[PDB]
């Protein structure tokens, strides 16, 4: 339920000599805070309105902290050109997730943290925060590196402790934003597509967040084992949208019922074909 | 298997000079250190490259820069010379547990070579007293007169090397403390058991191999140019 | 490397003659660097918006490119992504029903 | 705040 | 940071205890231990976060909810005599602040057995030199006199103790030191 994130990225580019580190921290699925290199001058900007309070003491302690990051990667991704053999000045892509999950009870649940490389897999810290896991025989290079020098140690000393006790912090005021949603405003669209063939489309759009669940049916009965359905999308403006399709005979219309199911709704929103 | 190394283990030179000291691992570890301790305190960092053109100040970094072109080495440099810098300086190397240091490197910036002297050495035979006393024999070995502190002193049986049965002074005492350029002198016992001592078929050479200038040092003075050379001392075995 | 799903929709419902936002949501794709351009009739639109580079948990990329248009029964938008992932430039044409 | 990574690099 | 004793004595056997206290620890930063033995540079001995880590040579023992922790050295030789350092070590950081730790002496044993010795060169000529040697366990040495500090030899048959003295005088021999001070006064000339 409760969860931090902190994705990053650092990217090779030709000739350009320098990668393009960025790092973009989640929570509860909601980025509140972006680091870029490119930037004109890079550093940590708040990306959520909650965050506009924390001190100038801790931006320039993070940004810190993330130009100490970048140059890990740096080296970290000079090392793996030697491991697969990879020749120098070229697009290259190491990335890395880590973050807390917490439960109900605000005490600690899982730990995350895992890396990857080229797309690729690479190398993960297991779920008891102890050991390893190397994807491809070159992980195991890194593995047996981070074993013999007690790596672990320092990742659980944070996703247990340091993380934890900021995460609390970032919800005792991620408490008034995280909570308010937008509801969904559907509506079933008529198009004819052959002779004596109709799709109907139920749209459904505005609501926040971007889980939603939309439903045709027959008479009744659960229809998906013949629906066409698009991933959900953003509007741009906030908020996302989605829809659902079914193909049937003509005159049949009103047959078909479209319940569409989202967090911020009392109850489920039955559909059906106008005028 | 983890061995650091560093060249112009010993090295002399005048002030204003370009210095410039050597470190090689032969392991690629991505992060490699210069370090500096005198007699007095202890290890200040001076500075510390996490990776080739990547190199980060330290703690002393005034009087000196480096340069890290390749993992294996990494060099450092004293463009001015300075007598204060006459230090002793450790490399080092780490790829994320502990860092592997090298043997160091001494390093003497003096004002004027003038005060540099090679040394000159005499072996001590055995005390005929010990030698009924504890059934043992103990030869003394006496470096007199050197500087700077650039010396490694050995003994030599018969030709071989031995360390058996030998004690060098930890630190080469001054013989006139008050001057502050102080002359040096150092002491070495090899004990051997009084019926050893007691055949003169055997050998017995004390080597000091001192560590001075070398060709491109200019020398004036009359005396012959005090560069890097083995003076020894030798003792024939005694039946008498 | 995993070819980029593209989708090309509008933020407001189709009113052709009142003003609104064409949006290309590409995801799914890798490496990051990829390169996508909108279309008006055949050429390239200028001043156009991309969102913040950012991926998922499965590793693969996503953003939003959008701009400003006008649709009409005439006009015919469309959204093109090169990406080092596909021989040449993916074209995908706008769609009011979708 | 950001995880620091351990010092050993990959 | 951390603090350590300047000094600590010890003796050949003796199983030796190193403190270190160090409150104000980040807990994501370890604590080291390296050994540096006078003209060599610093080598590692072992490190640990919490709990209680060890090696082939000594145990390290962290102190519960750190703060402090302490160093073992089962039954040391004179090689274990040294300078061990007590640093803290962040898991991010490759930069370690040496102290100057704790100067680690070892006594050997073995019985004393005064008796100074007086030697000449062996290219006989006039120069001379007085050793001292076997005061086991006895600091002292107190003008133109020669006195180096005592050298522990280990004989690797049969322990052994000895100072070298001279005063360039070709003349004199034992004449200042050594002059109705210690030791039983009896010599050899």
């Amino acid at each position: 339920p409760h969860s931090m994130r902190y994705f990053e990225t650092a990217v090779s580019r030709p000739g350009l000599e320098e990668p393009r580190y960025i790092s973009v921290g989640y929570v509860d699925n909601k980025e509140f805070v972006r680091f870029d290199s490119d930037a004109e001058n890079p550093r940590y900007e708040p990306r959520a309105p909650w965050m506009e309070q924390e001190g100038p003491e801790y931006w320039e302690r993070e940004t810190q902290k993330a130009k100490g990051q970048e140059q890990w990667f740096r080296v970290s991704l000079r090392n793996l050109l030697g491991y697969y053999n990879q020749s120098a000045g070229g697009s290259h892509t190491l990335q890395q997730m880590s973050g807390c999950d917490l439960g109900s009870d605000w005490r600690l649940l899982r730990g995350y943290l895992q890396f990857a490389y080229e797309g690729r897999d690479y190398i993960a810290l297991n779920e008891d925060l102890k050991t390893w896991t190397a994807a491809d025989m070159a992980a195991q290079i890194t593995r047996r590196k981070w074993e013999q020098s007690g790596a672990a140690e320092h990742y659980k000393a944070y996703l247990e402790g340091e993380c934890v006790e900021w995460l609390h912090r970032y919800l005792k005021n991620g408490n008034a934003t995280l909570l308010r949603t937008d509801s969904p405003k559907a509506h079933v669209t008529h198009h004819p597509r052959s002779k004596g063939e109709v799709t109907l489309r139920c749209w459904a759009l505005g609501f926040y967040p971007a889980d939603i669940t939309l439903t045709w049916q027959l008479n009744g009965e659960e229809l998906t084992q013949d629906m066409e359905l698009v991933e959900t999308r953003p509007a741009g403006d906030g908020t996302f949208q989605k829809w659902a399709s079914v193909v049937v005979p003509l005159g049949k219309e009103q047959n078909y019922t479209c319940r569409v199911y989202h967090e911020g709704l009392p109850e489920p929103l039955t559909l059906r074909w106008e005028p | 298997d983890m061995k650091v190394t560093q060249m112009p283990r010993y090295l002399i030179k005048r002030m204003g000079e370009n210095v410039l000291l050597e470190c090689g691992q032969d392991m690629s570890h991505e992060t490699m250190y210069w370090y500096r301790q005198d007699p007095g305190l202890g290890l200040q960092l001076i500075y510390i490259s996490y990776d080739v053109d990547s190199n980060s100040e330290g703690d002393i970094p005034k009087g000196y820069r480096v340069s890290r072109k390749k993992r294996e080495h990494f060099s450092l440099i004293l463009d001015s010379a300075k007598t204060n810098q006459t230090s002793v300086y450790f490399c080092a190397s780490s790829f994320g547990r502990e860092q592997y240091f090298g043997p160091g490197t001494r390093l003497t910036v003096l004002e004027d070579l003038k005060n540099v002297f090679p040394p000159e050495v005499a072996v001590f035979e055995p005390s005929e007293a010990e030698i009924s006393h504890t059934q043992k024999a103990t030869l003394v070995c006496l470096a007199t007169g050197f500087y700077p502190d650039h010396v490694e002193l050995s003994w030599w049986v018969n030709g071989k090397e031995v360390h058996s049965g030998v004690c060098t002074d930890p630190q080469p005492l001054k013989e006139q403390p008050a001057l502050n350029d102080s002359r040096y002198a150092l002491s070495s016992r090899l004990r051997v058991s009084a019926t050893f001592w007691q055949n003169p078929r055997n050998h017995f050479r004390c080597q000091v191999q001192f560590y001075g200038l070398s060709e491109n040092d200019e020398w004036t003075q009359d005396r012959a140019k005090p560069v890097t050379q083995i003076v020894s001392a030798e003792a024939w075995g005694r039946a008498d | 490397q995993k070819t980029p799903q593209i989708q090309v929709y509008s933020r407001h419902p189709p009113e052709n003659g009142k003003p609104n936002i064409l949006n290309c949501y590409v995801t799914q794709f890798h490496p990051p660097h990829i390169e996508i351009q909108m279309l008006k009739n055949g050429k390239k639109i200028p001043k156009v918006e991309m969102s913040d580079m950012s991926f998922s948990k499965d590793w693969s990329f996503y953003i939003l490119a959008h701009t400003e248009f006008t649709p009409t029964e005439t006009d015919t938008y469309a959204c093109r992504v090169k990406h080092d992932s596909m021989a040449e430039p993916k074209t995908v044409y706008w769609d009011r029903d979708m | 705040s950001s995880l620091e990574n351990f010092r050993a690099y990959v | 940071k951390t603090t350590q004793p300047d000094s600590m004595e010890s003796t050949e056997g003796e199983t030796v205890h190193l403190p270190c206290s160090h409150a104000t620890i980040s807990g994501n930063e370890y604590i080291y231990w390296y050994r540096q033995v006078p003209l060599q540079g610093p080598e590692y001995v072992t490190h640990g976060l919490q709990q209680n880590t060890t090696n082939s040579m000594a145990f390290l023992a962290i102190a519960s909810d750190r703060k402090s922790s302490t160093l073992i050295l089962p039954h040391v030789s004179l090689r274990d005599a040294a300078v061990y350092h007590c640093i803290l070590s962040g898991g991010s950081n490759y930069k370690l602040t040496f102290g100057k730790g704790t100067l680690l002496t070892v006594t050997p044993i073995q019985n004393p057995d005064p008796a100074v010795y007086q030697l000449r060169d062996s290219k006989s000529s006039d120069k001379s030199v007085c050793l001292f040697t076997d005061f086991d366990s006895q600091t002292n040495v107190s003008s133109d006199v020669y006195i180096t500090d005592k050298c522990v030899l280990d004989m690797r048959s049969m322990k052994s103790n000895s100072a070298v003295a001279w005063s360039n005088k070709s003349d004199f021999a034992c004449a200042n030191a050594f002059n109705n001070s210690i030791i039983p006064e009896d010599t050899f000339f």
